[PDB]
């Protein structure tokens, strides 16, 4: 009974997961297919914002 | 941008201070020659008087 209801809830969550999983899978695909980045840009900006005050 | 402004702006004040410096030493080294004659002219005078 409620066990059945819960079986549903679990089923839904599992869907939501594979939903999310797909969205991700796609983004990764669009990403792979094309060819800077903010990551190294921060490191560079700290190297400058530092040796400016040093200098 | 503001960072590249400051980092530029500073560079300017240093370009200057190397200048406002690099001609002082010469601007001073000309008053040196002037005060150097002006003593040698006073000295040559006081030895003789005439």
């Amino acid at each position: 009974h409620m066990e059945a209801e819960v079986d549903k809830l679990e089923l839904m969550f599992q869907k939501a997961e594979s939903d999310l999983d797909y969205i991700q899978y796609r983004l990764e695909y669009e990403i792979k297919t094309n060819h800077k980045n903010p990551v190294t840009l921060l490191k560079e900006l700290s190297v400058i914002k530092s040796r400016y005050q040093t200098l | 941008q503001t960072l590249k402004d400051d980092i530029n702006i500073l560079l300017d004040k240093a370009r200057l201070e190397n200048q406002e410096g690099i001609d002082f030493i010469k601007a001073t080294k000309v008053l040196m020659e002037k005060n150097s004659m002006d003593i040698m002219k006073i000295r040559e005078y006081f030895q003789k008087y005439g």
